[PDB]
C-alpha cells in the first residue's frame, strides 16, 4: 500500500513481478484513462495499482484476460 | 581556580544547574551543565550548498 | 545513540525511590503515577501485565 | 487581536470510551500550552467516586491469606482499584460484597444502594474454588479528586482504624490515560502553526468527551477570576 | 511569480511521489533509498534519525 | 468539588521593570498549571509597539555612513530596534528626530507627539562629532505582536518604497524574562493552598497587571474550543 508492500509481495510472489505488474495497470488507469477497482481516496494510480494487486483484484492473469476480453470485442465490433 | 571564579560570582561550584523544561514547565531530573560557550558561524551557509 | 541512551535510562532501576513496591493495575497508571509526579520513572514495583 | 479561534477536526472514537481528539489550526506554542494544562488537569485535578478501604471477613493484612479465594488479598484490592463507581448523592458509601460457591466474583453481586451505580459489572473482583467457600468484605467508595495513594494516607491519618481496615489507592479522577501530541498544521496562510493530538481514554464513569468538556471548564473558570 | 496556487499544485503533484535520497560515497545499496517527500520551510534536507 | 479560585493579590514592583506579581489562593497543582501556561503566553506573543522603518536625511542605504556621525547607519538602525516606545491611542506613529551638533543623539532628542511616550529617554541613537554635523530621520513605530523581520514585510509589500526608506526588523513583544514561584499560602484552614508569584521583565512598555489580564484573556479564549467542544 502506501508505506508498506508487503501484501502486494505475497499476492504475487516477486518484487520485480509486482513492479512490472502495477506498471503495467497504472499505465492503464493512467492514460487509457479506466476506471479503478478500488475507491480512489486521493491516491496517485500508482497507489491505486498496488491497492488493487493488495485484494487480488488485479493480478498478471487477470490483466492478460481483461485485455484480451477487449481486444476481441473490438475485433468483433470490426464485424 | 575555576571553582574559586564560581564561588566569587556565588554560582554552583559543580558548575551545573537545576533546568526546567520550557514547553511542559517541569524540571529536568537531574543537573545540567550550563555555561558560555564561544560559537563561530563557519562559511558553510546553506544558501550556497543548496 | 540518544534513543538508546533514553531507553536505557527509563528501563533502569534503584534501590529506594518513590513509589517503591505499590502495585500498579497495569502500564496505564504507572504512567499516570510517573506524570503526576508520584513516582519515579525507574522505581520498583509490581505490575500486572496482560 | 482575536488571535487564532481553531476548528476541532476528527473526533475519532475508537472505543466507547477511548477517543483521539484532532484541534487544528493553533497559534504557534499554543498546542503545548494548552495540551499540556490540559493533561494536567485531567490528571490531577478531577473529580470522581473511587474505592478506598476495604474490610474483608478472616483478614487484618494485605500480605494475609484466605482460603477458597483463587486470586491473593493483594491482587483482590489490585481488582478493587479498578472498579468504576458513580455515586449520585453523597460523598460517601459503605457497599457489602458477599458471594458463595463456585465462580467468578463479578460486580453484578454487590450489594448496590440505589444512589450508587457500578459501571462495570463483568468486572471481577476474585475467583471462588470451593463451593464451600464464601467471600465477605465491606467496601468504602468515597468522593474526591485526584489521585492519592496509599501511603499518603496511612501516614497522614492517626485515627485508630480497626484491624482489617486493608488500605487501597484511589484514583478518584476518571481518566485512565492522556497522551496530547503535536504536529505541524501545513495552512498555506503559514506552516510555522501547529495542530493538536489528544489520545484521551477513560474508565466509562465519564466518556472521554465529557472528560475534556470538564477540563476545560475548570482551567476557564480559574482565569475568569483574574481574565478583566 | 510564486502564485499562492502553485503551493497547492505542488502539494497535489507532490504526494505519493518517492524520492531517492543519495549520499557519497555509496558504499552498499542501502545508501541510495527512495523516501517519500513532506515540504518543510527551508533549505536543508531533514533525515529520520534512525536511517 | 470545592475548587478555590485565585485572584491577583498585589502587584510587588522591585525595580522601574521588575515586578513580583502575586496570584493566590490556588488549588494544589494548579500554581504550575498557570504558572506555566501564563509564562508561555507572555513570553510567547504579547502585543507592543517597535520601530518598523526609518528614513534618514540623503542616506540611500544603510551600508553607507555619513559626515559626522562617529555610527554607521547599520550601528544606528541597531539602536533604533531597541527602542522602547508605548504608543497610547493610535495603531502606527511616525517621530520625527533632528538634532545638530557635538554630542550624543538620545532618545530624549524625538521630537514627542502627544500621545507617545518614550519610557527610556537616555537610550543613545547615535552620536555627533562634527559641529556642523546634523542628523534628521523619521522613525516609523508600529504596533504587533512576535518577532517579525524585514525580510518578511517586503516579501508580503508588493508596493514599492522609494530609495531612501531603510527597513527595520520588528521585535513588538515588551516581556523580555519570566520566571514564577509557587509559595504555600496562609489561610485560616486550607493549609495545601498554593500562590504563584511571577516575576515580570519588560522593556517598560506593559504595564505588568494588563499583561496578566492579556495572557488570562488569550488562554480563556482559546480554551473555549474545548469547553463548547465540536
Amino acid at each position: 500500500a502506501r508505506v508498506t508492500v508487503q501484501d502486494a509481495v505475497e499476492k504475487i510472489g516477486n518484487r520485480f513481478d509486482l513492479v512490472l505488474v502495477a506498471a503495467r495497470r497504472a499505465r492503464q488507469m493512467q492514460v487509457g484513462g479506466k476506471d479503478p477497482l478500488v475507491p480512489e481516496e486521493n491516491d496517485k494510480t500508482t497507489v491505486i495499482a498496488l491497492r488493487e494487486i493488495e485484494e487480488g483484484l488485479i493480478n498478471n492473469q487477470i490483466l492478460d484476460v481483461r485485455e484480451r476480453q477487449e481486444q476481441q470485442e473490438q475485433e468483433a465490433a470490426e464485424l | 581556580e575555576i571553582k574559586e571564579l564560581l564561588k566569587l560570582g556565588d554560582l554552583p561550584t559543580s558548575g551545573q544547574i537545576r533546568l526546567y523544561d520550557g514547553r511542559t514547565g517541569e524540571q529536568f531530573e537531574r543537573p545540567v551543565t550550563v555555561g558560555y560557550m564561544y560559537m563561530l558561524k563557519l562559511n558553510h551557509l546553506v544558501d550556497d550548498k543548496m | 545513540q540518544d534513543v538508546v541512551l533514553g531507553l536505557y535510562y527509563m528501563t533502569r532501576d534503584c534501590v529506594n525511590a518513590k513509589g517503591e513496591g505499590m502495585v500498579l493495575t497495569g502500564p496505564k497508571e504507572a504512567e499516570r503515577l510517573y506524570r503526576s509526579g508520584l513516582a519515579s520513572l525507574h522505581a520498583r514495583v509490581k505490575v500486572r501485565i496482560t | 487581536t482575536e488571535f487564532l479561534k481553531p476548528r476541532l477536526v476528527d473526533i475519532e472514537q475508537v472505543s466507547s470510551t477511548h477517543a483521539k481528539v484532532t484541534l487544528e489550526p493553533l497559534e504557534r506554542g499554543f498546542g503545548h500550552t494548552l495540551g499540556n494544562a490540559l493533561r494536567r488537569i485531567l490528571l490531577s485535578s478531577m473529580p470522581g467516586c473511587a474505592v478506598t478501604e476495604v474490610e474483608i471477613d478472616g483478614v487484618l493484612h494485605e500480605y494475609s491469606t484466605k482460603e477458597g479465594v483463587q486470586e491473593d488479598i493483594l491482587e483482590i484490592l489490585l481488582n478493587l482499584k479498578g472498579l468504576a463507581v458513580r455515586v449520585q448523592g453523597k460523598d460517601e458509601v459503605i457497599l457489602t460484597l458477599n458471594k458463595s460457591g463456585i465462580g467468578p466474583v463479578t460486580a453484578a453481586d454487590i450489594t448496590h444502594d440505589g444512589d450508587v451505580e457500578i459501571v462495570k459489572p463483568q468486572h471481577v473482583i476474585c475467583h471462588l474454588t470451593d463451593e464451600n467457600a464464601s467471600i465477605s468484605m465491606r467496601i468504602k467508595v468515597q468522593r474526591g479528586r485526584g489521585y492519592v495513594p496509599a501511603s499518603t494516607r496511612i501516614h497522614s491519618e492517626e485515627d485508630e482504624r480497626p484491624i482489617g481496615r486493608l488500605l487501597v489507592d484511589a484514583c478518584y479522577s476518571p481518566v485512565e490515560r492522556i497522551a496530547y501530541n503535536v504536529e505541524a498544521a501545513r495552512v498555506e496562510q503559514r506552516t510555522d502553526l501547529d495542530k493538536l493530538v489528544i489520545e484521551m481514554e477513560t474508565n466509562g464513569t465519564i466518556d472521554p468527551e465529557e472528560a475534556i468538556r470538564r477540563a476545560a471548564t475548570i482551567l476557564a473558570e480559574q482565569l475568569e477570576a483574574f481574565v478583566d | 511569480r510564486e502564485e499562492a496556487v502553485v503551493w497547492d499544485i505542488l502539494d497535489e503533484v507532490i504526494r505519493e511521489h518517492p524520492v531517492l535520497l543519495n549520499r557519497a560515497p555509496t558504499l552498499h545499496r542501502l545508501g541510495i533509498q527512495a523516501f517519500e517527500p513532506v515540504l518543510i520551510e527551508g533549505k536543508a534536507i531533514q533525515l529520520h534519525p534512525l536511517v
